[PDB]
């Protein structure tokens, strides 16, 4: 399967030109069009993994998430798309969860610091993915906007991230699919509780904060798993994110910790 | 991290190092868009989604494989639309 990789090699190289261009007022528009063609190859390209089967419900899944989502985004007023961005981005996370979670039901590793991998990764996507909806909620109003303050929550919140972490070392030793779930669920309620104390109008920072840890989730999955294609993209975008919400921070004349809470 | 370790490992941080260096010198008015871009280009997750389904025996693993695409193909979709409409901000009316 040196074609497989030679269709994610230059995949890779249409995201970081993609990337690149994105990145400066001249080619800003031409980026999205080179990142364009990174995803038609890579996903194409992937139709031609061996042993591969379920096509129908490849293709169905394939249809159903792009149409609703282009749909959605085509429809949706300006003035929305920081949510918006955030919601994809969510699915993103949940999209390595997923990944994560199915490698795992199939115990597929008998390296463990790969296991290690593929579950760091499961952690941060799931947290991405509750922590995006929930900022989403906020900047809809289906949620109250300020930061939701509770009686000794800054406690709470570690505790329940390291129980997680906890549980999802566990694995390594033993993965009863029982205590799969568990990790997961952990993992998706910290992410909810994580973003909680977020007030409304520092949104946009934790939204690229959001953005980082997918793109590195993702990475991490495609270390774990053995895919080039993941790798090199969640990791690009992990770093590239990162730096990002920090000029945004510094853009808004604030810290990344101080939106990380704003009361405790 | 694997295939093999240490090839594997400069590969990380190579590549961490030109994310990072590729998104200095991004003007501010350019933040949010780079922002939409990038949440974009992590859309490549259904490849490993796609791989995940296309190899799931015991059908609990069809599900969420089937979720997981779902997802994945969201993330791509959206992202690219959303980052196109950000960019016409920038256009002129003709
Ligand atoms: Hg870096």
């Amino acid at each position: 399967m040196d074609l497989i990789q030679a269709a994610y090699f230059v995949v890779a190289i249409l995201f970081i030109v993609g990337l690149k261009r994105m990145a400066h007022p001249t080619t800003a528009k031409s980026g999205i069009v080179w990142a364009g063609w990174g995803m038609v190859l890579a996903v194409l390209a992937t139709f031609f993994w061996p042993g591969m089967g379920n096509f129908a419900l490849i293709l169905l899944a394939l249809l159903l998430g792009s149409v609703v989502a282009w749909w959605a985004a085509v429809r949706v007023a300006m003035t929305d798309m920081p949510q918006m961005v955030a919601i994809y981005n969510g699915m993103g996370g949940g999209a390595a969860a997923t990944i994560a979670a199915v490698e795992l039901l199939k115990g597929a590793f008998e390296n463990t610091g790969l296991m290690a991998l593929a579950i760091l990764g499961g952690l941060i996507g799931s947290v991405a993915f509750t922590g995006s909806l929930i900022a989403f909620a906020k900047l809809q109003g289906i949620m109250k906007s300020r930061p939701i303050l509770f009686p000794g929550q800054k406690a709470v919140n570690a505790l329940v991230l390291a129980l997680t972490v906890v549980i999802g070392l566990s694995l390594l030793w033993n993965d009863a699919t029982a205590s799969i779930v568990l990790f997961f669920l952990l993992a998706l309620l910290f992410g909810v509780l994580m973003t909680l104390p977020i007030g409304g109008g520092d949104m946009p920072v934790a939204i690229s904060f959001y953005n980082a840890f997918t793109g590195m989730a993702v990475g991490f999955e495609g270390f774990a798993v053995g895919n080039p294609a993941l790798m090199v993209a969640g990791t690009l975008v992990g770093a590239a994110g990162t730096l990002l919400t920090v000029l945004m921070a510094r853009a808004m004349n604030r810290s990344v910790w101080i939106s990380v809470l704003v009361g405790g | 991290m694997e295939f093999g370790f240490w090839s594997a490992l400069y590969i990380f941080v190579l590549t961490c190092f030109l994310g990072y260096e590729l998104i200095t010198r991004v003007p501010v008015i350019l933040h949010t868009p780079l922002m939409s871009g990038s949440n974009f280009i992590h859309g490549v997750v259904v490849v490993g989604a796609m791989v995940v389904l296309g190899h799931a025996e015991t059908g609990l693993e069809k599900l969420i494989g089937f979720l997981g695409v779902i997802l994945g193909a969201a993330n791509a979709a959206g992202g690219y639309a959303v980052t196109v409409r950000m960019l016409e901000m920038f256009e002129r009316k003709p």
